[PDB]
């Protein structure tokens, strides 16, 4: 926030940042950021515009190394993803399992970084962090005439919330919730500081019969379709297409381990199936404009004679498009049409 | 106050004798700023099917009226809205679309030198544009960035 | 609980008073079982849109919800729009016999009957094997041995072999400077078959443990025991699609 | 206007999120083609006229 | 108060195994959180009703709501036609500073939350803060000094 | 109550809760073994706690 | 109104769980109201037996 | 019926132990008298019920 | 818990269970009897076992 108000505060008409919400999930340990800029007229257009905002935005944020701090771009369209750029979801058909799957994550990211052609590729999610065991002998807790009952439901009303019942507040009925006070939920230790009570009605401690041993595990879980999964969002470097980048990474998953393939998701999985109906698009078009050419002349030379000024108009249309810099996308091809159209006008 | 046991001395042991009751959020998940401000924050979400600029006025059209009881000192600020953008690239097409007209007519005026025969073109354009309104609304379709260019 | 003759006349006469008059319906067909399950079977007139019809049947269901017996309502009533094209019943057999009967309703029940049954038009995927599932064969022999009851077994697996929530170290609100946020798994299911043997049903007070393998025969078998199907002769599982209508 | 909307007719068959923004500059273009006809023929006339 | 692994167990992968039939569905993705929440997306081709899908989803799932476990059942589970991108992201802020980020967070939720909810055309609105509740904070010391 | 429990259990399986197996959760059944639950007889083969 | 009412079922049945279970034994009902009454038959006993 | 229910109007007027009226079924129920107005004095304070 | 339950089943209704009538299912309700539940005075009627 404090580099949002220094460098860029010509441009930033408000930020809402949201600590404990993340685009790959919610936790303590991430925040979702919603900046929102001054008119587009206030801007400068030539240094203000977002994408220079963001590329100066995520130069900074490279430079932070305490966290991934990642400035995107909302998405072409609403209602696919959340963010641009391929979106790709690692999925483990072999059900080898969770340490093999974030393993295969990591490889693939490293090859994906060793690729220059795929930027930004990266994790849509929460990784691996250590999480306490608490494993309780059943044996000496019953020896002790502790139930196994009592003691996990201590452990779950002190340590976890126990919505007990429901209380009038101004009009509202709002919750009643029971739990162990901050000081006495903070560390491992704190789990021997709870009593639980025996058939004789005696108080024994938790040390008696439980113990705490740490391991590694996983704050979110994430399944596409039925199989374990890892989404991968990224995005495709400039020039390269973003079919070819979207290729590139079939290509680094097929150079996983076996067990893991992959499924475009959103955005990537449309883009994946449309594209490839404009060659056939001009071709029916150009025939029949033909056939009408013919119909209306009574000829077959005449149409020849006309449909031949159509590359008159696509040479300059193409030649427009390139000098400017811009991209043959599906605004370009309607433009291609026309100009056809126009052409056979003429 | 919450009696937990009398004993038979009569000493009871109520709630507050062995933890400490208050009033807090029920989840403590969030903690949401704006510009450096406390604030707390609603994500509306659009649903599956439906018009997101006739939503997003909706919602905040309730909003104003909702604004009416607030406790003094209470505001609420869009931070994140998206129907804005919508709104202003309609308008631009729509700006767009009255100053090609108006090159039009220029042009074939000075091609005809005559206004009168001027006009004649000009007029076509806005009765073909309006019925090519009535025909988007007859097969179902909305005004929008694909339909306007 | 109910006897075929109790369940047609309280639970399937019911549901079928007022979905008679339903839009486009031919015919009904109430098959009220004995074991307690009832069913009624509406087919409407070709054409008719199926999502449609299932709306108005759960629309006309509330109105005889009432009527239905407490016990009904409790265990809920499902409308499902059920046909019979069996598309394809596809067959598993293990060739080299390495996989009994059961290996391969279990394989085929956890690994490609739910992938199947997403598939765009897949109606429903009959299955005629079950998954594997913890079999805890009880001895009354030695339940009486022990002064043990059936209901003591059932208490201590589902005490025992529990998933509890227990909640996070450092977990909101937490104090000051809090170094660590970790969450704090407990006692996890069950895995192996020698895990329940070993569930401790009762302490003596001499230190004896009276294990579960002590009073019954842990073993991995099938979740339902009903099916066995045979492929040109031997073992085998399968399952059969059913298309979706309209599909 | 024949061979206007006869380079614009297909490009409204084809399927898909592509096939859909196709759809919507066909039917527009389309409609605008054959309404520029009806006032071609009806309104300039009589305007000219 | 779950952990992911709970929740994955309990209620993700029980509500995976019934959605089945489900007409048009192009792919479903779940997630589950050690934050205690459990989701699961299932996106459905274009073109499809979103009314009929919510149906069939709902009859589908209310088979399996008996399955789930106890504290889940009391908290409930939804079934929304919603996206994920946010429409529009409104921030309530105090001016006079009188109230803090709970006293507006529960002004929120109680007062202008359920309004909005009900909005034509709002598929879901969550909160990035909840209502008032009566926290009871124990004190393990005093639960052992009075033998409870 | 205990007798209904006893009888249901032994003759019907009583789907307790769950075990993990290699990744998928499956169900837990207690049943009496297949030579106790055969004969009309075999009721009288069972003992309740007084 | 089907449309309508099934929504009204289906948000329902996200509550139906929190009621007191007096009331889920009851039983919640979701009705269209506005229906046309043709007829309101009365049945009375003439004898006084019943 | 309109001289029949004026005539029970007053001779239920003339009933002071109870408020009994007699009055014609409106033909739909969603119409009413065309001089009425329907308000809901809602309290969005949460003052009380008092 | 046993003066809550005193006073809900027996001032209020309890639907416990369904018995079988005459081939139909009907309802069970337990209450207490009218001259019990009449005056304010009729709860001190009532014992509560400790
Ligand atoms: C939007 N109005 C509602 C809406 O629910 C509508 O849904 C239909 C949907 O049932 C049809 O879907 C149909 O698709 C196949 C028919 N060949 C089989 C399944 C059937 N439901 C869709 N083709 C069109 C929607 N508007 O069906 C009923 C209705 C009253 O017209």
């Amino acid at each position: 926030e404090k580099y949002y108000f220094t460098h860029e505060k010509d441009n930033i008409m408000s930020v809402f940042a949201t600590v404990g919400s993340g685009p790959g999930g919610n936790g303590q340990n991430v925040a979702r950021m919603f900046i929102r800029l001054k008119d587009w007229s206030e801007r400068d257009s030539k240094t203000g515009t977002s994408f220079a905002i963001i590329e100066r935005a995520t130069k900074a944020f490279n430079q932070i190394k305490e966290a991934r701090v990642i400035a995107s771009s909302p998405p072409a369209i609403s209602g696919l993803g959340s963010s641009a750029g391929f979106d790709m979801e690692l999925q483990d058909h072999a059900g080898a399992g969770h340490d093999a799957l974030m393993a295969a994550r990591n490889q693939l990211l490293a090859l994906a970084a060793e690729n220059p052609e795929l930027t930004r590729v990266r994790h849509n999610g929460l990784d691996d962090s250590p999480q306490l065991q608490i494993d309780i002998d059943q044996r000496k807790a019953q020896a002790l005439g502790v139930a196994i009952d009592d003691i996990n439901d201590t452990l779950q009303t002190a340590w976890g919330s126990s919505y007990v019942n429901d209380f009038m507040d101004r009009g509202r009925v709002k919750k009643v919730y029971v739990q162990a006070a901050a000081p006495y939920r903070m560390l491992p230790d704190d789990i021997n500081l709870w009593y639980v009570r025996n058939k004789d009605g005696g108080m024994v401690p938790f040390s008696a019969f439980a113990t705490s041993r740490w391991e590694t595990g996983s704050p979110r879980l994430e399944r596409y379709n039925g199989y374990s999964a890892v989404e991968i969002v990224g995005e495709a470097a400039p020039g390269v297409s973003t079919g070819t980048a979207m290729d590139i990474m079939e290509s680094l998953v097929k150079q996983l381990p076996n067990g893991f393939g992959l499924e475009w998701t959103a955005m990537s999985y449309q883009e994946r199936l449309s594209g490839a109906q404009a060659p056939a698009l001009y071709a029916i078009s150009l025939l029949v404009v033909f056939l009408c050419l013919a119909a209306l002349y009574e000829s077959w030379s005449v149409p020849f004679s006309v449909m031949l000024v159509v590359p008159l108009g696509v040479i300059g249309a193409l030649l427009a498009t390139w000098m400017r810099g811009l991209e043959n996308d599906v605004y370009f091809q309607v433009g291609l049409l026309t100009v056809i159209g126009l052409s056979a006008k003429n | 106050d919450i009696t937990l046991r009398v004993n038979q001395d009569g000493s009871e042991v109520r709630l507050g004798d062995v933890a400490t009751v208050e009033m807090g959020a029920e989840k403590y998940d969030y903690l949401s700023r704006f510009n450096g401000k406390p604030a707390s924050g609603l994500g509306v979400k659009l649903a599956s099917g439906a018009n997101e600029m006739a939503t997003a006025e909706l919602v905040l059209n309730r909003l104003d009226e909702l604004a009416q009881y607030f406790p003094h000192g209470l505001e609420y600020k869009v931070a994140y809205e998206t129907t804005s953008f919508v709104k202003a690239s309609i308008e631009d097409v729509v700006k767009t679309l009255l100053e090609a007209i108006a090159l039009v007519f220029l042009v074939m005026y000075l091609f005809l030198q005559n206004f009168r025969a001027t006009l004649i073109p000009t007029i076509a354009v806005p009765v073909v544009l309006m019925g090519t309104f009535s025909v988007l609304y007859a097969f179902g379709y909305s005004v929008n960035t694909l339909t306007m260019f | 609980g109910a006897s075929a003759q109790t369940l047609e006349n309280t639970v399937t006469q019911v549901i079928e008073q007022n979905m008679t008059g339903l839009d486009n319906l031919m015919y009904m067909s109430s098959q009220s079982s004995g074991t307690g399950q009832a069913s009624v079977t509406l087919s409407f007139k070709a054409g008719t849109d199926p999502d449609e019809a299932v709306q108005q049947v759960q629309n006309q269901l509330q109105s005889a919800m009432r009527k239905l017996p407490q016990a009904v309502q409790n265990q809920g009533v499902t409308v499902r729009k059920t046909g019979d094209t069996n598309i394809l019943t596809i067959a598993f057999v293990s060739t080299d016999g390495s996989m009994d009967k059961q290996d391969i309703a279990d394989y085929v029940a956890s690994n490609i009957q739910d992938p199947l049954s997403r598939v765009n038009g897949v109606g429903d995927i009959d299955a005629y094997g079950s998954q594997y599932s913890m079999r805890i064969w009880l001895d009354p022999a030695k339940l009486n041995s022990f002064q043990m009851t059936a209901k003591d077994v059932t208490d201590a697996i589902e005490s025992q072999n529990a998933q509890i929530a227990v909640g996070q170290l450092g977990g909101t609100p937490s104090v000051d400077k809090q170094a660590l946020n970790a969450t704090i798994n407990a006692q996890s299911l069950l895995q192996t078959p020698e895990q329940f043997r070993d569930i401790t049903l009762r302490v003596n007070q001499d230190g004896s443990e009276v294990r579960l393998g002590d009073v019954a025969t842990v073993e991995m078998g099938a979740e339902k025991y009903d099916y066995l199907s045979r492929f040109n002769g031997k073992p085998a599982s399968g399952l059969g699609v059913k298309l979706a209508s309209g599909a | 206007a024949m061979v206007l909307s006869a380079v614009f007719v297909p490009m409204a068959f084809f399927g898909g999120t592509t096939g859909a923004i196709y759809r919507q500059f066909s039917i527009t273009i389309v409609a605008a083609m054959v309404l520029s006809v009806l006032v071609a023929m009806i309104l300039t006339p009589a305007l000219c006229a």
